[PDB]
Formats: structure tokens, C-alpha cells, sequence
């Protein structure tokens, strides 16, 4: 059971970006996906989460109105779409999920991707 | 969510880290979770649901709810237990809030 | 209006064994027995082993002429199937196995 | 064995993915699955405990099994072989039997969990519902999503629907 | 150049499980050797679809 | 312990010899015994697998226990004695505990089977029959050998006899 | 796991001290506790037998594990260490696992006893009483201390109180 | 749990014979008895079977109307009687039953007797 | 009832013997049984009820219903597995039909 | 779980005496107390018993009307009071109770005190 | 309550002590109990409820009801079994009656 993230890189401020988390070893129809970032100096910051059935999606205060989380079960992939990025969004991003003995636990985050670096600079 | 910025432990000693809300009380329905992160690695879950310890986590990590705040106790801190420690608290099933990490130092 | 009680099922092929039943398919399992090795001699407790390429312990300790090509500490000694260059002059090495045992784990 | 998994409930649900045990409700507002999070979490905790007990109780220690003996120490070499073989037989027999025992214990634990869920729902509902037999319950009173969430939570209000259920019984 | 807890003449072994199948002769804190082929511990339900 | 062998069924049936678990039926066409072949065969298979698991998992190998030592090799002789005594103690303890635990398991397994058979019949009959208590069911409707063969098989038609049984109840 | 201890009975009774499983009755003649002595004695006997089996099956023999070897006998000293360490590992693993498993066996044994008592009482009262759900039975007929002494004994006269119970049901 | 057969020998073509199977270790009131013959060159051939209660007796097409099977529980014995013997019946005859852990399985034959030799020749 | 007249195996190999009706299909209700017979000894039951292996029979014998025919699989055949193999099919509780032997030869 | 007895000694015939049994390790609210005596030459003689609830008290023929048994649960103490002592009462007295795995068995006497000597002599 | 005043045993032998009423029969409802007393020590409970042996009591002591009298059987009598054996019979839950002692002599 692995999650691998891609889609980061250099973004001009005010731009948009798309990040893909791909899962291997389990089906996305049986798991939820959470997106959480870490600033280069600082702590973890939860951005959002999409439910198992995909009907309920919840975002944080700093991510509500800008960020979109979607999940495709057929391709086993989850997309985080960033719009109107600022310079405060330069961070390492992570997709996470909770899976204990083959079933989903929503209040746990034990499967973590390596993370992808996103830098938002005007220089 | 509030944590103490830094703590120190002596090798083979016992330490307790505290996670608490800024404007309320912490209870079982909030599902405290504890994470251990080294600077260059993705976070690792230690305790979930206040008590539960996933397979592979050493038994020296324990969790509880003391008074109105979650507590993560490390008994017999070894040299490999020097990392950042984060706490996560839940309002709803999917809504999470992390706290500023506590930097544990093994002397 | 109906309310049914049920349990989980998946497409898992994993099979476990029971004292009453064999070849029992289950949703998940864990492995209690690993049978994979890296095919690679490596350091034990941090200290690298002593490798004796063409010599043996007798030749290395006595300084065979075919051994100058070869550590203050080592965790264990490694020989080879073609470690034949030992006591070049014929004779007996008294308590050779005792010496091998005493030289295996120097600090 | 308690009689639920591969018994009174003849089959699992592939559509239920949020937990090990759960409910399927059929109403006028729509059908759906819903896991029992508490029972699933208790089962997860106890299975984790069993795995930890099996793994973290071995208490291994540093050793070097291999020993070298010359041609005049055949008896000591045979003694070493006897020790190695005895330990091998003991450990292989213990490992096989331990795994075989814990597997049945785990499966029976799951069966008991399903049966206990069924018995709790049955004791909550009483004569307000009729037991079909597949593991299902048909209500004599029309009750909506709040009623079924109360049944799942364990707060079914029997006297509220008793009068309505008496007429249709 | 590795770092292992258990070494065998044919390679290193990850000492995280209680039982081992690779080799009888071992050096270090090693899982116990058993002459078995499969040791799987059931953690989920019986699969009855 | 489930409560059926030596519990609400106080005694076994000597005349029922064609199985382990069965039914005694009393109609106006005559009384009789009839074993449940499916449950009995399942029990036979599981007991056979348990016996096989206990026996053919030992994995012995060729050994020669006896060794000979001279009068100046007493320490090695005592080491050999220590090895033999330790193996003897381990094996005797494991054997006794193993046998006792599996005897528990087998007896409980038979108890479970009997209770599950009773529960199956009860869930089939529902209120068409009255539970006497010893393990018996008095039908409220007069049904012949075909009805009881259906109850044994598992194809009892509750709606067919519901109207007939309502009058006598 | 049967679901009585910490199940549909949510707590033990500190007041009831004359046994392990018992009854609490509330009549117009008063309230009281009364332990079930037969079930308690059976449990005592079986737990005693389990303790005896664990303790009195060791079969220890006289031995002296200490051995002395000189500087030139390091290999035999290593063999002796290996034997000692292997015995220590086997015994620690076996003891830990045995205690962990028999603790389960004992706790489920008690939980089965409580359930069996509840089902015996329930099958003995049938529909003369109402099942509250907490583990209690409210009688539809007013019956005195002799009636509940009979229920505890197992001699409840259902036909005697049936007509009285029918009117109030 | 053993079965021992007796009563074989030489019979002139057209004669009659009675074979007796005796059981030791178990009661014949709790088991069925099957009679199976094997030609000296050829395969096994099922002749007949008598049920546990002794009320249902089922014969093969080659033995219907000629062979009779009876079972006496008091003596723990079973009898196969042939009264139409032809030269094709020269064979080794076996009494068999199925017992598993002390109970009867009618669809299994694991207990076998040594068998008896029956020769049907004019010379 | 039809069996193949003879088949051959190699020591340590896998072989599958087949039994089928001449005018119909074979199901569980026919309770296929497999017997091993040496020329000088009475037959020995190996598999009954398509799956059930009696106590004392080695585990290398397995049974199943493939397609519309019963199948007996020997995995890792030894030198003592060379014997006649008979199949039995049931119509009623007592009606049995034996098939012609399959002569297995271990090379 | 121990019982310790005190209050014995020399007493003149016709006088009265009081003995105290004190228990350690278990509460007296969850156990019964039986008083038994042994003559210096002779066998055990049961004197009396007080129940767990303290309401039912049963004495022997030789003790009915003279001997009184009381139990204070708060102090974990039991008292036997003898009146009209005779020379036949010179013995060693024992307080006993039955506990198995933390519960009371009224038909068992396995917890025995060391006993205390009472000598009724006019000399 | 009547007991035999004395019995003799040989080391490793088997003996059966008998306890009976003087005006009735002994049944399970009377809860026979057996006590072993050395002259200077408080008694020891061996058997209660006719069959039950408390933990710590050696397994050679057994009890039952033969005819109309309780019986205590010692199998493999040892030197330490030289003591006085008392029988207690109950009428109610609290009414006890001790019998005259049986002085067992181990030869």
C-alpha cells in the first residue's frame, strides 16, 4: 500500500497548479484522501479531505474557496487543484489516508506519500 | 490547538507531552492523534483514538486524556525518539486540526 | 422498511490455515515468517566484518606471503570456499578452532 | 462458533467499505450502507493487540549458532547438531500450532461480533419489527432516517412507535 | 555497506517478524528458524461474497 | 460453553446412531430418529483436520540421542543430560497443555453445532410451534412426514401453515 | 465472546457478595440479592482445575545448570550458553502466550455462564414476563418470594400463573 | 474395528453359497454392510448393500433377484446368499462398511475385510 | 463410470486422475470416492465426499470436481503410489458404482 | 488472607470470656465466620456460625443458649462470648471461614486461624 | 457422625477412609468435607462438596460417595500423610458436624 505524489514545481504567484496522488495496493473506492502541507520552517497544516464515497468534501479556513479536491476511483487517483496561489503556499504537500487491516479509518492518517515540493516565487 | 514548543528527556526517562484546545475541552469524540516526524521524512502515526497504537509502533508510546487535554507518554526514551511531535484533533469525521509541533530532545 | 445486519467482503485471494479448516480465504492477513534475504553480507552492530579473500584465519594470523594484499574492530569474520592459503609449511596448528572462536569478535 | 458469518447471514457485502460490520437500510428516502464504527474500531484494536502479542513477545538475543570442530571432536559436533535440531522441531511445532489456534480465535471473534450486533438490534426493536431470517428486519411502522440512525446509535424509542406498530401487526 | 541485525551466509535478514525460513546458521539477534513454508496470521473476516 | 450438551438438552439419544446431531419426530404416522447428515459430515471433516494438524505437523528427523563419554568427560556428559532433560520437560508440558486445550475446543465445537441446529429449526418454525424447552417443538398445525422432511432440509413453508396454526394458537 | 459481562448487562453488583452470578429481586415483600450457588461452585471447580493443570504439569527434575570451563574450552562454554539461551527463549515465549490465552478462556468462560443463566431464566418464564433490556424481567403477574425461589431453583409453574398473566399482558 | 469374512470355497455351476462377515469392536446395529466382489482379472464390482436399520436393501443389476443380504445385530454378523451361481462369479468377495470416529457414513467404505475366494467351476 | 485405463508419473511429480459418468454429469450429490488397491491387499479409501481425506491418508492426495468429472490429484508422487486407483459414484445413499481401475506407474 | 484470634487464657469455672477474631486481606462484609474448638485430647467440635449478612446465626447443642457470636464489618472483627464456662470447655479455639478466589463458600472451612487456648480451672 | 478410629497404610499404598451418619444416609446435600490435622497445627481442607479439591492440595486425595457414606481415597500414600483425618457433614448451609478423627499411620 503506497501513495505517490506528482505535479509540483515552480508557480508564479496568483497562478494555478494540479497535484496527483496515485495509490498502489488498494482501491480508492474504499478509502478517503486527505491533503496536508508543511512549510519549510513550521508544522503540519491540514488542507482538505475527500470522503470514501466522494460525496462529502471538507476544507480548512485557509483552503476554502481556492482549493478543489477530487477523486477518480477507476484510475485510483486523487487531484488537488490550487488556484490563486500566494507566496505563503510554498511548502511540501502530502496525500494521506488511514487503512488498518484492509479497511478505512477516517480519524487516522497512517499512510503517507513522500510529498511533493511546491515553490511559489515571483523571482 | 496548543502544544508546548519544546521538551527535554534524559535517556531511559519518562516524558509526557500535552495537547489541548485553545477555547474548549479535549475529549474522546475529538480523536486525539499523535505523530512523530523527523525533519526529512513524512510523518509517522503513533497513537490514534486516544489509546490505539498501530502495529509496528514500539510499546513505549502511550496515549490518554488527562483532565481536559490529551497526553502522549514516552516511557524509556531512547536515542531514536528525538524528533518533532504533532497532535491532531477532530471536530467532525473529516475535519482535522494539527498543533504546532513539540521538539523533543534526548540528552 | 428494512434494516439488514451484515459484514465486509472483498476480492482478496489471501488464504490462512485453521486447525479445523485449510485454504480459508480472508479479507486480510499478516506474515509471521519472512523468507527473503538481500543476498549481501553487511555490517553487524555498525562494525564491518573482516573479509579474508583467499586466506583463512591461520594464514592471516601467521602472515602468509599471499596475504599482504589485505581493521581495528570487526563484528564477524568471513571466509570463502577458495580460502586455502593457510599454513603453507606443513604442520599442526594447536587449538586452531579455539583461536578461531577467540578471534571472531574483537573490539 | 456462533452462527453468523457463513451462517444465518449467508454472505458479505462488497459494497460496504467503511467498516467490517454494518447495516443496510431500505427506506422511502433511499437505500444505503453504513458501517458500525465503534464495533469495527474495537475489533481493530483487539486484532492489533493479538498481532503485537504474537510478535513482540519473542525476546531474541545475540547469538552465533555456527560452531567449528575438528575431526577428533565428533561427539561434541553431534551434541551441537542435537541441540540445533531439537530447537528447530520445538519452534516449528509451536509456530504452526500457534498460528492455527489464533486463526480460529480471530474468525470466531469476528463471528461473535456480528452476532452481538444482530442481538443488540433485535433487543432494541422487539416486536415493532419482524425477523425475515436473512439477518434483516422489516418494520411494522414507517420510520425515516432519524429512526434508523437512532437504531444504529442505540437510542430506539420503542413506546413512540409501539402504537403505530400495533395496528399493522 | 549495510546495517543489519541478523546475518546469514546468503544475506541479511530484517528482524521484525518472530520466525525465519532463510538459513539455520545465523549471527546476531535473529528470528527463530522454522522448517515451515507459510505462516500467515488472520486479521480480517472470512471472505464470503 | 454454549449451553446445549448437558444444558437445555439434558441427555443424549442412544437410538440415534446414524450421525452425531439429529431430530426425533413424532407424528400420527409414527415416531422416528433421523440424523442431520450435513452437520455431521462437517463435524467429521473438522475433527479429521484437527487430528491431522496435531499429528502430521511434528516434522521429525533422523537423530541418535545416545552418546558415550569417558570418566574424564563428565562436564560434557552433564551438558548432554541437561539438553535431554530440558527437551523432555518442554515436550511433556507442551503435549499435556495441547491435549487439554484441544479437548476444550472439540467439546465446545460439538456444543456449538447442537445449539446452531436448534436455532436453525427455531428460526424456521417461528410462532407456528411452541418451545417445550427440553429441545422439542410442538406444532400448532398437524403436518405429516413431508412437513418434517422440509423442516429438516430447510424448506419449511411458514405462509402455507400460518393460517392453520393461527386458529389453534 | 458472548455479550453479557460488559454487554447487555453493563455492570457488576458490589452488593451481591455471596457468589459470582446471582439474582436481585424486587417484590412487595422487599428487595434482595441472592447468588446462584450451583453455577458459582461449578465455576470454582473449573477454574481450580485450570489452575492445577497450569501449575501441576511441569514435571521438574533435579539439575545444576552451572558449568565451569577453562580458557581453552570456549567452544563448549558457547554451546552451554546456547542451550541455556534457547531454553530461556522457549520458556518465556510459551509462558507469556499460555497466560495470555488462558486469560481469554477464563473471561469468556465467565461471560458464557452469565448468558446461560439469563437464557435459562428467560426460557423458564416465557411470556409471563417482559424483557426490559438491561438484563431484567418485569413480571406481568404478582408473585411472591416462593415464586422467585422457584424461578431460581428452576421449578417455575408457568400454567399456574398463565391465566393471571394473560389479563395484564 | 475389524471385519472378517468366511464361507468361501468351490461351488458347482448352478449351486448356492452363503458368506458370513463378522465384525469385532463395533455393533452391527449401528452400521451398514456392503458386499463387493473383485474378479481375479478385473476391477471392483459392487454387489449389494444393507442399511443401518436393516429395512432398505439395495442390490446391483448383476445381483438383483439372485443375491440376498441379511444382517443379525445380536450376533454382529451379516450374510450374503447366492442361489444362481454361474462361472462368471469366481471372485474374491469383500464385506465393507464406513465408520468415522464411531459413527456410520453410508457414502464411504473405509473398513474392509480380507475377503474370501469363491470358485465356480465344473472341474 | 469411466476411468482412464493407465497413466504414468515421475517420482516427485503431479498427476491428475479423472472419473466421469458415461451418460451424465458428476456433482457433489454423487459423493465420488477414490480407492487405492495393491494386488494382494484390500482397497484403501483415500478421498470421500470430493474433499474429505480420512485420518492416516497422506496429504499429497486431493480431490475435486472439475467441469463435469471427479478428479484426484497426487502432488509429489512417491514410489509407493504405484497401485490401482478406483472411483466410486453414488446414485442413492446406498447405490454405488465402481469404475474400471486406473493403473498408475511410478518411474 | 489471614485470621488471628486473641482473648484466651485462664478463667474460673462459672465465669465468662470473650474472644476476638481479626481478619486481614478481606472484608468481613463478604464472609461468614465459624467458631470451632478442639479438646486437648479429642477431636474438632463445631460451636457456631454467623452468616455473611449477619442476620442468621446457628449454634450447636453444647453452645445454644450460652455462646453468642457477633460480627462488626467496619472493624473487620468477630467476637465469641462464652457464659457459664465449665471445666469441659478447656480447649483450643479457632475462627474459620471459606474463601475461594475472592468469594465466600459457606460449606467450606479453609481459612483457619492459629487458635487460642482457653483453660477453665478452679485451681 | 462416625469414623473409624484408626487405619494403617504402607508407603505407596491405597487407602479409603469412610465417614457416615449414625441415623441416616449421606448425600451430596450434606457437603462432606475432609480435614488433615497434624497435632500442633490448625486443620487443612482437603476435599469439600464430595469431589472438590482446593488449589495447593496434592492430587492423590480424592473424594466420593460410596453406598450411603462419604469416602476419602489416598492413592500412593507418602510419609507426610501421617496425620488425623476429620469428616464434616452439613445439615443446612451453616450447620456443621465434625466426626471423630481417623488416625492414619504410614508404615
Amino acid at each position: 500500500e503506497k501513495l505517490v505524489e506528482s505535479g509540483g514545481g515552480l508557480v508564479q504567484p496568483g497562478g494555478s497548479l494540479r497535484l496527483s496522488c496515485v495509490g498502489s495496493g488498494f482501491t480508492f473506492s474504499s478509502t478517503y484522501i486527505g491533503w496536508v502541507r508543511q512549510a519549510p520552517g513550521g508544522g503540519l497544516e491540514w488542507l482538505g479531505s475527500i470522503s470514501v464515497n466522494g460525496d462529502i468534501t471538507d476544507y480548512a479556513e485557509s483552503a476554502e474557496g481556492r482549493f478543489t479536491i477530487s477523486k477518480d476511483n477507476s484510475q485510483n487517483m486523487a487531484w488537488l487543484q490550487m488556484n490563486s496561489l500566494r507566496t505563503e503556499d510554498t511548502a511540501r504537500y502530502y496525500c494521506a489516508t488511514g487503512r488498518f487491516f484492509g479497511i478505512v479509518v477516517t480519524y487516522a492518517m497512517n499512510l503517507w506519500g513522500p510529498g511533493v515540493e511546491v515553490v511559489v516565487s515571483s523571482a | 490547538v496548543i502544544q508546548e514548543p519544546a521538551m527535554s528527556v534524559s535517556p531511559g526517562g519518562t516524558v509526557t507531552l500535552t495537547c489541548a484546545f485553545r477555547s474548549g475541552s479535549v475529549t474522546t469524540s475529538n480523536y486525539p492523534s499523535w505523530f512523530q516526524q523527523t525533519p526529512g521524512q513524512p510523518p509517522r502515526l503513533l497513537i490514534y483514538n486516544t489509546n490505539s497504537r498501530p502495529t509496528g509502533v514500539p510499546s513505549r508510546f502511550s496515549g490518554r486524556i488527562s483532565g481536559n487535554k490529551a497526553a502522549l507518554t514516552i516511557t524509556g526514551a531512547q536515542t531514536e525518539d528525538e524528533a518533532d511531535y504533532f497532535c491532531a484533533l477532530y471536530k467532525t469525521a473529516l475535519n482535522v486540526r494539527f498543533g504546532g509541533g513539540t521538539h523533543l530532545t534526548v540528552l | 422498511d428494512t434494516l439488514c445486519i451484515g459484514y465486509h467482503a472483498n476480492n482478496s485471494t489471501d488464504t490462512v490455515d485453521t486447525v479445523l479448516e485449510k485454504n480459508v480465504t480472508v479479507t486480510h492477513s499478516v506474515n509471521l515468517l519472512e523468507d527473503k534475504h538481500n543476498g549481501k553480507l553487511c555490517k553487524l552492530r555498525g562494525v564491518a566484518p573482516l573479509h579474508l579473500g583467499k586466506c583463512n584465519i591461520a594464514g592471516w594470523i601467521l602472515g602468509n606471503p599471499e596475504c599482504e594484499s589485505l581493521a581495528r574492530s570487526w563484528s564477524y569474520i568471513v571466509e570463502t570456499s577458495n580460502s586455502d592459503n593457510g599454513t603453507c609449511y606443513p604442520g599442526d596448528f594447536i587449538n586452531y578452532e579455539e583461536l578461531r572462536e577467540q578471534l571472531s569478535s574483537v573490539s | 462458533l456462533f452462527g453468523a458469518i457463513a451462517g444465518f447471514i449467508e454472505g458479505g457485502w462488497t459494497g460496504m467499505v467503511d467498516g467490517w460490520y454494518g447495516y443496510h437500510h431500505q427506506n422511502e428516502q433511499g437505500s444505503g450502507y453504513a458501517a458500525d464504527l465503534k464495533s469495527t474500531q474495537n475489533a481493530i484494536d483487539k486484532i492489533t493487540n493479538k498481532v503485537n502479542s504474537v510478535i513482540e513477545k519473542m525476546n531474541t538475543q545475540f547469538t552465533a549458532v555456527g560452531k567449528e570442530f575438528n575431526h577428533l571432536e565428533k561427539r561434541i559436533e553431534n551434541l551441537n547438531k542435537k541441540v540445533d535440531d531439537g530447537f528447530l522441531d520445538i519452534w516449528t511445532y509451536n509456530a504452526e500450532l500457534l498460528v492455527l489456534l489464533e486463526n480460529e480465535r480471530t474468525l470466531d471473534y469476528h463471528d461473535s461480533n456480528v452476532k452481538n450486533l444482530y442481538e443488540k438490534v433485535r433487543n432494541q426493536l422487539k416486536n415493532n419489527a419482524k425477523e425475515i431470517g436473512n439477518g434483516c428486519f422489516e418494520f411494522y411502522h414507517k420510520c425515516d432516517n432519524t429512526c434508523m440512525e437512532s437504531v444504529k446509535n442505540g437510542t430506539y424509542d420503542y413506546p413512540k412507535y409501539s402504537e403505530e406498530a400495533k395496528l399493522n401487526r | 555497506d549495510c546495517n543489519t541485525t541478523c546475518q546469514t551466509p546468503e544475506g541479511a535478514i530484517n528482524t521484525s517478524l518472530p520466525f525465519q525460513n532463510v538459513h539455520p546458521i545465523t549471527i546476531g539477534k535473529c528470528p527463530k528458524y522454522v522448517k515451515s513454508t507459510k505462516l500467515r496470521l488472520a486479521t480480517g473476516l472470512r471472505n464470503v461474497p
